[PDB]
């Protein structure tokens, strides 16, 4: 009875992955990110794939 | 007293795979030139990437287009993988219109003056009914590294209309680099090394040109070590004091007390400014009345007072 | 009901013996007295500032007269000459034009 009009608004955002974020495998191995490393610093094999 | 590597035997396996050989090398230099080259080539190579898109009906990314099989987000992710090679420009616009059935690819992008599509079979969209059309404008820019769309704000200096479809830009044409050091076939010398570099790219940058660019970057960076050597602001202040329109008696009093700027005055407390000769209780409130209209109460504290 | 509005945000004090307790709020005079505390004023100047801030309406206008402000102080050397100076200093606060005598004063300030 009081209500005269209702307007609903929906917002959408994208969450960029960041170190303070928490990650896990499905064996009970959880952890948070400590650093996002440039591609030339990661270990790589003989074919050059890091 | 050191041999200098030469660019010989550059062979190209595929449109993206290639091999580069540096035949003469000393004992340890193989890796010093190699690892340095791999780091430079993986980190800082120029390229061209799609920066923003403008589809007709779509105004954002979380919508759908009737007759198109994929969402706008999937179309943008497809466009992120489009590889182009522009010449003489940094802001080409790639108009694309296609109505009918079947996957839409870069091939049917309108033939620009100097723009090369390295692979024209790269699909970006699908059409599902005869009476459907897709029309879009794609902006391509030249850059060096990974520039996220969210991290850039100078593009918002001018307001962008509702309907933009910006995509993260990578700008890096190199995907994988491996190097390996072998023994040179030169038998007259006791033992020499040969460096072989395999680079896998998107077809946009030439292998020899990439090696030249990396070597030039390294030389410019080394130029610094070749000869290391080496061994009271706010505009209301700092204003002429004859801008407060004070009474006559204040003019001589301020001159007598060496008050010539606005900032120095506001640093004077009531009890110590009253000690000045013939200041006047009512005249003091006149000084405060004028400085209050400016918002400047007496008793402020500045740190450094310049002569200007 | 064809459509129902979402429930309005509500709260209640949990893990506290005097349940629901309360919450402080900021008003116009509370925000003006905060600025008075952080500006260089003397004791008498602070007293005058509190006196004229208490008289500010919700609109932020000065409901009481300046002469009535001088009367309220009832202190020597607190004539309207310095009450006016403190009044202008207060008028030049964050809601510019607040504590103004009338409509002309708001626009002039």
């Amino acid at each position: 009875p009081g209500v005269l009009k209702i307007v609903k608004v929906y917002l959408a955002v994208k969450r960029r992955i960041q170190p303070g974020d928490k990650m896990a495998g499905r064996h009970g191995n959880k952890g948070v990110i400590s650093k996002i490393n440039p591609i030339e610093d990661m270990p790589y094999d003989e074919n050059g794939t890091p | 007293e050191f041999l200098k590597p030469r660019l010989v035997d550059i062979e190209q396996v595929s449109s993206t795979h290639a091999k580069v050989t540096l035949e003469p090398l000393e004992r340890g230099f193989g890796h010093t030139l190699g690892n340095a080259l791999r780091r430079i080539l993986l980190s800082s190579m120029p390229g061209c990437a799609v920066t923003e898109v403008e589809i007709d009906g779509v105004l954002h990314e979380y919508s759908t287009k009737e007759g198109v099989q994929e969402d706008i987000l999937e179309i943008l992710l497809n466009l992120k993988g489009l590889a182009v090679r522009v010449q003489g420009k940094d802001e080409v616009i790639l108009t694309l219109n296609k109505s009918g059935i079947g996957p839409v690819t870069a091939a049917d992008i309108t033939h620009d003056g100097d723009v090369e599509i390295v692979k024209p079979q790269h699909v970006i969209c699908h059409l599902t009914d005869e009476n459907a059309s897709i029309s879009m404008r794609i902006k391509v820019q030249r850059g060096r590294g990974y520039v996220p769309a969210s991290t850039r704000i100078h593009s918002e200096e001018d307001e962008r209309p509702i309907g933009r479809l910006l995509v993260d830009a990578c700008y890096s044409p190199v995907e994988r680099i491996a190097y390996n050091v072998e023994a040179a076939r030169v038998e007259q010398r006791t033992d020499l090394d040969k460096l072989v570099i395999e680079m896998e790219t998107n077809g946009t940058i030439d292998p020899e040109e990439a090696i030249r660019r990396a070597a030039t970057i390294l030389a410019e960076q080394l130029e610094a070590f070749v000869d290391l050597r080496d061994v009271e602001f706010d505009p209301i202040l700092l204003r002429p004091v004859d801008d407060l329109e004070l009474t006559v008696r204040s003019a001589n009093c301020l001159k007598a007390e060496a008050i010539h700027y606005i900032g120095d005055l506001v640093q004077r407390t009531e009890v110590e400014l009253l000690k000045t000769p013939n200041l006047g209780k009512k005249s003091l409130t006149e000084i405060k009345d004028v400085l209050a209209s400016r918002g400047l109460s007496l008793g402020m504290r500045l740190e450094n007072w310049p002569p200007a | 009901t064809a459509g129902t509005p979402s429930g309005n945000g509500v709260d209640y004090q949990d893990d506290e013996l005097p349940v629901y307790q309360g919450e402080t709020t900021q008003s116009l005079q509370d925000y003006l007295m905060w600025q008075v505390e952080l500006t260089p004023f003397t004791d008498t100047d602070r007293a005058i500032a509190t006196s004229i801030v208490d008289a500010v309406d919700d609109t932020g206008y000065l409901t009481i007269q300046i002469e009535d402000i001088v009367d309220s102080i009832g202190d020597d050397e607190i004539g309207l000459e310095e009450v006016e100076a403190v009044l202008k200093r207060i008028q030049r606060f964050d809601p510019v034009g607040v504590a103004a005598k009338d409509l002309r004063d708001c626009l002039l300030i």
